RNA sequence: AAUACAAACCAUGAAAGUGUGGCCUCCUUUAGUCCCUCGAAAUUUGAGGCUAGAGGAGAAAAGUUACCACAGGGAUGACCGUCGUGAGACAGGUUA
RNA sequence: GACCCUGUUGAGCUUGACUCUAGUUUGACAUUGUGAAAAGACAUAGGAGGUGUAGAAUAGGUGGGAGCUUCGGCGCCAGUGAAAUACCACUACUCCUAUUGUUUUUUUACUUAUUCAAUGUGAAGACAUUGUCAGGUGGGGAGUUGGCGGCACAUCUGUGCAGGU
């Protein structure tokens, strides 16, 4: 049991502020004092409370196999990893939003890339290598990726290019089973 | 005669002889002959929609313009439906994809709707190895207290991780420990539920191993191996709590080795704990006395499910709350 | 080659003959003591203890894969690029 | 081309020592009172218990015993049931009433514990709060890393059998 190091909190906070806007809601002195403080094992992080933490700290290592929500885990090389599993937390406080029909979902879901048939409307001034998350008509969060350029640059574009690249999915949730 | 109803039984259904005695004395045979075509008879499936995603006439909706056939399952059940036909599969549809509902049947219903789990309270489930039974307090409490999952096996623990993140949870904690380790390690808890494995007796049609994979040896280490759960299950539980917490024990198994044998034994050993009425509509009174034993005959409150008069798997449910 | 046996040789004794080259070899996986303890069980088992067959520089990062992508070597449309590496694109390419 | 090898990248699986301990931490204890309102459990005296099945029957259970008989009712026999009934001896608990009382718990109110303001008397107030152990974690911090000869002698410990020089 050990909390995030230097190093590996920055990586972590640097990746998480790349789709994440307001780091300070996500972890602030809350009314009753607890906080939303990070935790990892096992090379996997996760996004637990304070009292979470006190309750499972009483544990030994290798009997605890998760903790909270998951957020991702590091790789041999020490990149950061964001999964499906941190996207109820993405979603919450997103940035940038791109909504896809349900005829374009359904090859976002099976884990093909965004193709600009798929969306139905847009968000504006999107960079060209900025990170968003991907929901459908009906505010669902679906996943999250890169887009392969700006806003501007996707109205002129041919209607079957990729669009936003098709990082995460529930195609995890449908793996592990 | 009762031999040649035991040997007519063996040879045409293809039970064990240990097994057909059991069930020969448990029931008469005019309702044995009915539990024998019901556990043969394959068992609907139901589905449990997301409280905290959306809510039941939303789904239902959905799922008619998606080509799904759909009835609520009773009165007892505003979150269930039950499914006839579909024509596009329910694993692949939009709905499942996103976390609108999950797949169950009637045993993991019941259990979470004996336990009243409230808002800002800390639960355990020992046993929880499909994770439906996880979720729906979760859907109870509207995603407000700390929740603790335990799993035996490393291959269910990462198939449930799939299914918790799917529907959204975001407060339970799950890992691998032993449910004996467990309230020596942390302790404290407000609620617990167990699901105590067992024989398997109830259900017969997920799983076929139970008719014929069942020797003596088994019929006396699960008893005693749930024993020691259920010790687990009282020393978890706290005794005094601003909200009232209870200890729900459920199992899929239909034998009196199974059923009000345990509980009886751990009611025997310590005083503190006292069982009331689980709020429950349709059941089977238990056994004040069966096999030469004489159980506490305030059992009555406790709860059976049986597949024949109900579409239901065999279950067994029972509620206890602390004193001491 | 070792080993068994036989013969030769050798030591001693004057001869008669005799003579020689032992017994052993912390946890993890497994079985027993069903011995002792803790339990269950209308009397039989479960978990520990005990016994005996076998294994074993430390937080900086490592080992390994009939595995994936890229580049290179061997054996029998296609490139130099520029812009990104979690994936890719190009009115940029030697002529009119 | 398949195929084999090398370097980088991912998917991984396993390891990343031993002993304490910070960070911690689970449970219980005392500080922690005084009244009111209640509830539960233990002291009692009593009314009544008892079906999963079948058995005419809602079978506590135990020991005898086959008519004490007020009657041939039921005992007996006989099914049916793990347990069979007449009878007279015992005690296990349960659903309750009341008190002939002991405790425990929650809430409210007030300050007498606790803690703050002033600082050389006041306030919040029995919520917090502090101390004590019985457990767990701890990679962060501290320390560490093929053989047996032969009692064949003398002197000491043991204090013939032994051990040490």
């Amino acid at each position: 049991m050990r909390p995030l190091t230097d190093q590996e909190m920055k990586i972590v906070l640097d990746k998480l502020a790349n789709y994440m806007t307001d780091l300070k809601s996500l972890i602030a002195p809350l009314e009753d004092g607890d906080r939303y403080v990070f935790r990892m094992q096992k090379d996997r992080v996760y996004y637990v409370k304070l009292s979470i933490a006190n309750i499972a700290t009483c544990v030994a290592r290798d009997k605890l196999l998760s903790l909270g929500t998951c957020l991702g885990k590091m790789t041999k090389s020490g990149k950061f990893r964001l999964h499906i599993t941190a996207l109820p937390i993405l979603a919450q406080n997103a940035r940038y939003k791109i909504w896809v029909k349900d005829n374009g979902a359904q090859p976002f879901l099976y884990g093909s890339n965004i193709v600009k048939a798929h969306v139905g409307r847009w968000t504006e001034d999107c960079p060209e290598h900025s990170g968003c998350v991907v929901y459908n008509m009906a505010d669902i969060p679906l996943g999250f990726g890169v887009t392969a350029r700006s806003t501007a640059e996707a109205r002129r574009l041919d209607p079957t290019g990729i669009v936003c690249f098709r990082q995460a999915d529930c195609g995890e949730y449908l793996r592990d089973e | 005669y009762t031999n040649q109803l035991l040997k007519d039984i063996c040879a045409y259904y293809g039970y064990n002889e240990y097994l057909a005695e059991k069930l020969l004395n448990l029931f008469p045979p005019r309702e044995a002959f009915a539990f024998f075509e019901a556990n043969e008879t394959p068992r609907p499936v139901v589905i449990r929609t997301n409280t905290l995603r959306t809510h039941r006439r939303d789904l239902a909706q959905a799922l008619i313009n998606r080509g799904v056939t759909l009835e609520p399952v009773g009165k007892w059940s505003k979150v269930g439906l039950q499914v006839f036909d579909s024509k596009v599969p329910l694993g692949a549809t939009p709905e499942y994809l996103a976390g609108h509902y999950i797949l169950q049947a009637a045993s993991s219903f019941l259990p979470v709707m004996a336990l009243c789990p409230q808002e800002n309270e800390r639960c355990l489930d020992m046993a929880a190895a499909p994770g439906g039974k996880t979720t729906h307090m979760a859907a109870l409490m509207k995603n407000t207290g700390v929740i603790f999952a335990n799993d035996p096996s490393k291959s269910r623990a990462k198939g449930l991780i799939g299914n918790i993140h799917r529907l959204g949870v975001r407060n339970t904690i799950v890992c691998n420990y032993d449910a004996r380790e467990f309230p020596r390690v942390i302790g404290g808890f407000d609620r617990v539920l167990l699901d105590a494995p067992c024989s398997g007796t109830g259900v017969i049609c997920k799983d076929p191993s139970v008719k014929t994979n069942r020797d003596a040896k088994d019929f006396m280490q699960l008893p005693h191996t749930q024993k020691q759960l259920l010790l687990a299950a009282i020393d978890s539980c706290n005794h005094a709590s601003k909200t009232g917490g209870y200890i729900v024990y459920s199992t899929c198994s239909v034998c009196v080795e199974e059923n009000e044998e345990v509980v009886n034994y751990a009611l025997s050993r310590r005083p503190n704990v006292k069982l009331v009425e689980t709020g429950l509509p349709f059941g089977k009174e238990g056994f004040t006395s069966y096999m030469g034993k004489t159980f506490h005959p305030s059992l009555k409150l406790t709860r059976r499910f049986y597949p024949h008069l109900y579409n239901v798997d065999g279950f067994f449910v029972a509620k206890f709350k602390k004193i001491g």
